């Protein structure tokens, strides 16, 4: 017996060879294989394969290699390969990546990924899963911005703020103990992954130091607080004892030094430069050099991803706003010119298709859009197909190659550089089961279930009031994930290992999940997958044009991109 | 009024069809969430006017044609289903892939 | 280049299911005045005791049919269906408790089918 | 000193031969008795009766026969009787039913409703007061199903799920401790009560039992898990060994089975058939015929409640929907022809009508409606007072007889079955005070006021910024019952014997009163109050005409109900 | 806008207002939840107008008759009730028995 | 419909838009919610149109006058801004001094 691919898609999802549209873009995925035995495919429902004696096992204990979770008929998209699989999860982890079912009848069976009586069923056929995203530059200013993260397939925040105060609404910064210890409390509310960042600024070691102790899971050093040769080296060198990143956004106005000036301060060690193009901030105009040296993890913010017709107007008045600039000062016009820069702008799209620039971010709510890292990370890749063609390392008319140098760049990238790519970031066997499905038509702009720790917590589901959960209206909702106690046991505090080997949790009664920041002072360029490239990228003081292997970069702003007017109603 | 959570809810899809039809009205291709808003409501004030299920199930399919819509919407648009108090209490209506 | 926004472009040719197991050809009558629908993997010996077919080559086998699909039986039916050979350790439990170990095991299979008057043991 | 009977029922509702109109439908519901004493009626409010030295004793302390409650003139419906009473509650439990006041200077006050200095008054005179309604068909899929409940005056949330997962969106089933422990913490956040059903299938006994360790009240067999003999038989040996009970979605499809042969498997055990007429599910097309055995506690679902115009062309289509079913595959269509049958579904009226089917539950968001059990019982008693005529049983022009089987049907009997009618289920003494407030002309329709554990949890109420709180808009909203640590004192976690002597409520931290499921293998049919019928239920294989009696029970479908239009704003 | 609690809540009157006007525009006989809503709405926009409470007690008594609502909508609405900004602040208007 | 939190949000300012041209067209001078909600919608709605970003931060300039509004609402308003779907994607409009 055999089945025409086009009814085995539709029934099981796609297979070997076959090709998916990423929502209305140009870009399309290849199925590179598949765990499955044909035959033996799992699926949930009324005379369906995993039923007691069947498809699922009716002899072993949840102990006895029994899942919690099987998410049937996957295709995965991660740094890890584009491939079709079930997930098995249990105890909130990912356990198995194969094939699920029982073995007393079906061959290809993962030992570890028996379908039991203890096991729910999650049917992934015919959609796309990834990883979480990683949001690496969030401002805490406003808790709506949570479920804005969740229905753009988010599922941890790293940034600082203590809500609308002016130094968390320009810094991703929760100043001193007693701020990190109120935000930490807070967090215990937040149905998303969090790590905070303290103030990366003093000239004594001990009141940046406190704030690692008192439970901050890294730092940020803002020209609004001093990006000074001094905080940037004090912050760096607790950085280096404590195992947390330190993330930068430099002296835009070069006030105590040039970029050379920042380099020489940092000395080699690690950093995360927030917004590298600049527009978010940074040494005017030079500050995009950062993404080619090998001890910098380069992110863009997302407002600047990718280059459009609006972009240009849009920052200038943008900047004029957050600044309060005056368009009758010279001065405030001057540097709004040698900060909004469609030269840098349109580098920093072909940066991101050769990956030099490694991460994507959000700058929510300070500069940047929390719903947004996921759509515009797609943007960019469609633009840069449309204008720079199939990169040479394609094959089979597929944009694999670019589908998973673009979503490093908002899962496993930005975990690697906060330390904390052991717990999330990616679906690999062993990593918290933070999961994003998507229908290939909503693909990168409105998840469909967003699942943390194993239980789904956000979902575009209707009418709670319907016979059934499709009727009108469907829109996200939060779920029994975030209800009562279960939002402790689905979701991750980061924090130091001082923090932690002191006590922290216990002294501040926090129930969340607790992760370890480490290994992060031991990286660089280098362990940004499939985003590794180091070279010296030149930015000419007078004309801002930026050249790499002595060639410049330009691009073409767009006039329209997918992901846009098709989906959205405002 | 005694409002329950669903007529609350409900109250924004009767919003959402009026924003989409000033829309249309100015002459804007409407796009995927516009026409759903616009066959859902026609479905909910079809069941207040005391028609029933089976000319909802017909009259669905004619509200918005292909031309009415954006390029890929008639096929995102798979089905609509609507929940609404015909004069015989709350019926389901599902209109099967509503434009081409 | 008209776009369906999350089309699938699938690959030529066609998926072979069961690949390389014995197939069987059985007929089975619905000697039941009510429908029976059976799934693609249950234990052939097992299914509704009013079914008629040769008990003994249901044994250690399931429908030749996509996962996760039914063949059909409305009362007085009868009609060939092709069987596949289970995988795995070929071991059953449960369902009609007929096997409840190695599919192996033919005659106390059957000896347990013709106790409980599930038609066709020979 | 006389009253006439007009300005009597204005003043404190109506008394013994008063009739009440339930909404805008035909049934009427007669004061039985009373318990006040004319003249020293209790009142509250600006120149009333329950002041210091007057109704309100100034003398006792609370543990003296003093109450934390007082409900003064409430028109009860329960199946214990249609009465008018003052309800007293102390420590969250209805204690008195009687007469409350101050036997200072009143005469026929109830010894341990003494209103004093610790007593709030609710002024429930011209109100219709039930117990809350007891939904056993529940599946957790979205949170926001738990106000639609509420709005509807259901308390207490009988069934399973982990949100919107195929598994929980099919079936009543958190499968597994870890789920199950999952949704037990989850539960915390949930203002209403709730009871979690196991996977009812294996065919070893541990992988079932250890649900029931782990803190499942109960389980479900259902055929999309393998409704088969060994699923059955196993799941009903755990349930006698634990003291819960099973609920049983058969198998439609005939796989495994014929009704007889599931029938043969529960082999004279107590089980709870949900939606018996077998639109929501079971053994085609004779499932219904389980409502005639003694051992069986037969539950409808709610969308076939009443039979209307609308109900076939509605459900051939839901079922499509639903199973994903094609017009283009015969198999399909006859399984929906042999599936949603006008036979079963009139008879279904009538099988309610005659005390046959014993219970109404939800199917809420699988195959049902989380808002409309109550209303679509009164919906049903209507349509049968119509096309059948008042009850033999009747006396006094009155609809007390089908009043009380009626309500029954949401409030007692599922209480009953579940092994939870020690705590909830009726307004009598020694259980829990959840009770709802209904205005006559709401009755059925909107909950006036919803009470958990004696404080208000949902409260139709108008503009939180006005003077008074009547203003608009009135809609639904959450009270002081479900803020803070109240939401843990208002609400019962309903648990297994073992999972509470094994310490699963400390070992997970639940702060929720715990709720012991027990005496429910020990009951059958003639435990259900006022539905207790056992007959033989015959259905024709070939046309699906019901007969009991050798009497065919046939009814027409109606254009036309109460509790709709003139209601509700969609 | 600076958009306080009330102001979110009492734009959803405004809304349930429009939908009942609409249907009593295609012919219905409106119920008891846009019956509300009807009225409720003229008092909020009367007092936007700088109508005075004792007018707006006057002319809610004539929004809409028994004529304009089904069977026993007259009878479920003993008094409307809404708060609303008049030139003189926030003040509650009461109509008692808005249709006969 | 797939409703984001922004799209659910965004839904209640076309409803005071449409709430204050209600009240202007009855010949009231604006209140400054009202004037910074038709300001709003004026921007989303041309974003969905397809207008560019420095088309909006012109037009906005002109959409009310003082003489649409009451006494201080012009200097009220020192700027309103709005981020809609553009055909190139999310962009923010500010419009500066809206009202003289
Ligand atoms: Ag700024
Ligand atoms: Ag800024
Ligand atoms: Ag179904
Ligand atoms: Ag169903
Ligand atoms: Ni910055
Ligand atoms: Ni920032
Ligand atoms: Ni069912
Ligand atoms: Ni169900
Ligand atoms: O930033
Ligand atoms: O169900």
């Amino acid at each position: 017996m055999k089945i025409n691919r086009q009814q085995y898609a539709e029934s099981y999802g796609p297979t070997v060879g076959d090709q998916v549209r990423l929502a209305d873009t140009d870009l399309w995925i290849e199925v590179e294989k598949d765990y499955t035995t044909y035959g033996d495919e799992a699926n949930f429902g009324g005379g369906k394969v995993l039923r007691e004696g069947m498809g699922e096992n009716g002899t072993y204990t949840r102990t006895e290699n029994v899942l919690d979770l099987l998410l049937t008929n996957a295709l995965i998209l991660d740094y890890t390969g584009i491939y079709k699989a079930d997930i098995g999860v249990k105890d909130g982890y990912i356990v198995g990546i194969g094939k699920g079912g029982n073995p007393d009848i079906m061959d290809g069976v993962t030992p570890n990924m028996i379908v039991g009586t203890a096991t729910e069923v999650i049917a992934a056929e015919g959609k796309i899963v990834t990883a979480g995203g990683i949001d690496t530059h969030v401002h805490f200013i406003n808790p709506d911005q949570v479920d804005v993260a969740l229905a753009n397939g988010i599922t941890t925040l790293f940034g600082g703020g203590t809500g609308p105060a002016e130094g968390s609404k320009a810094t991703t910064v929760t100043p001193g103990p007693w701020n990190i210890e109120k935000m930490l409390k807070s967090t215990e509310g937040l149905p998303i992954n969090v790590g905070i960042l303290g103030k990366g600024h003093g000239s004594s070691i001990a009141p940046i130091m406190e704030q690692i102790d008192a439970g901050a899971a890294g730092l940020k050093i803002h020209e609004d607080w001093g990006a000074t040769p001094a905080s940037i080296d004090r912050s760096l060198t607790v950085a280096d004892e404590a195992d947390v990143q330190v993330a930068i956004h430099s002296d835009t106005l070069n006030e105590a030094g040039f970029l050379e000036d920042t380099l020489r301060a940092i000395n080699g060690r690690v950093i995360h430069s927030f917004h590298v193009e600049g527009a978010g901030g940074g040494h005017a105009p030079d500050i995009m050099a950062m993404a080619g040296h090998p001890n910098v993890l380069p992110s863009s913010t997302n407002p600047t991803r990718p280059f459009t017709v609006n972009t240009i107007d849009e920052h200038l008045d943008m900047l004029m706003v957050c600044h309060h600039l005056k368009q009758n000062i010279p001065e405030d016009v001057a540097f709004a010119d040698s900060r909004i820069r469609p030269e840098t702008i349109a580098a920093e799209d072909i940066l991101h298709d050769l990956g030099i620039i490694s991460m994507m971010s959000t700058d929510a709510l300070a500069m940047g859009r929390a719903g947004e890292m996921v759509l515009r990370t797609w943007q960019t890749a469609d633009k840069m197909k449309k204008q720079r063609g199939p990169l040479a390392e394609e094959k089979n008319g597929s944009d694999n190659f670019r589908a998973k140098r673009y979503v490093s760049k908002y899962t496993i990238n930005p975990a690697i550089a906060q330390g904390i790519a052991h717990e999330v970031g990616s679906i690999e066997e062993g990593k918290f089961a933070d999961l994003v499905l998507w229908e290939p038509k909503f693909f990168g702009v409105k998840a469909d279930r967003v699942i943390k720790g194993g239980i789904i917590a956000y979902a575009q589901i209707g009418d709670p009031s319907a016979s059934i959960p499709t009727p009108q209206p469907v829109m996200g909702r939060r779920m029994y994930g975030t209800v009562g106690d279960l939002i402790h046991d689905t979701n991750i505090t980061f924090m130091s290992k001082s923090s932690i080997q002191q006590g922290v949790p216990a002294k501040l009664g926090l129930k969340r999940r607790i992760g370890t920041v480490k290994n992060c002072r031991n990286i660089g360029k280098k362990d940004m997958k499939w985003n590794d490239v180091t070279t010296d990228i030149d930015i000419n003081p007078e004309t801002y044009e930026v050249k790499v292997d002595g060639e410049v970069l330009t691009c073409e702003p767009v006039k329209e991109l997918p992901m846009a007017q098709r989906y959205f109603l405002f | 009024m005694h409002l329950n959570p669903a007529e609350k809810e409900k109250l924004q899809i009767f919003l959402a069809s009026e924003l989409a039809l000033k829309r249309k009205a100015r002459g804007l291709k409407l796009n995927y969430p516009e026409a759903v808003a616009i066959i859902t409501s026609f479905i909910m004030e079809g069941a207040r006017d005391g028609k029933t299920v089976a000319m909802l199930m017909e009259e669905g399919k004619h509200v918005l044609t292909r031309d009415d819509v954006m390029e890929g919407v008639p096929e995102m648009i798979d089905d609509i289903q609507a929940e609404a108090t015909f004069p015989d209490g709350t019926k389901l209506v599902t209109v099967h892939n509503p434009i081409s | 280049n008209y776009i369906v926004p999350g089309e699938y472009r699938v690959a030529e040719g066609e998926i072979e299911i069961n690949a390389g197991r014995e197939k069987t050809t059985i007929r089975v009558s619905n000697t039941g005045d009510r429908p029976i629908q059976v799934g693609s993997h249950i234990h052939f010996v097992e299914v509704n005791k009013e079914l008629l077919f040769d008990r003994a080559e249901g044994i250690g086998r399931r429908l030749n049919i996509p996962s996760g699909t039914a063949a059909r039986f409305e009362p007085g039916e009868e009609m060939e269906v092709e069987l596949t050979e289970l995988g795995g350790n070929r071991e059953v439990f449960g369902i009609s408790d007929l096997t409840n170990g190695s599919v192996d095991n033919k005659e106390l299979i059957l000896q347990r089918a013709k106790e409980l008057g599930y038609k066709g043991v020979e």
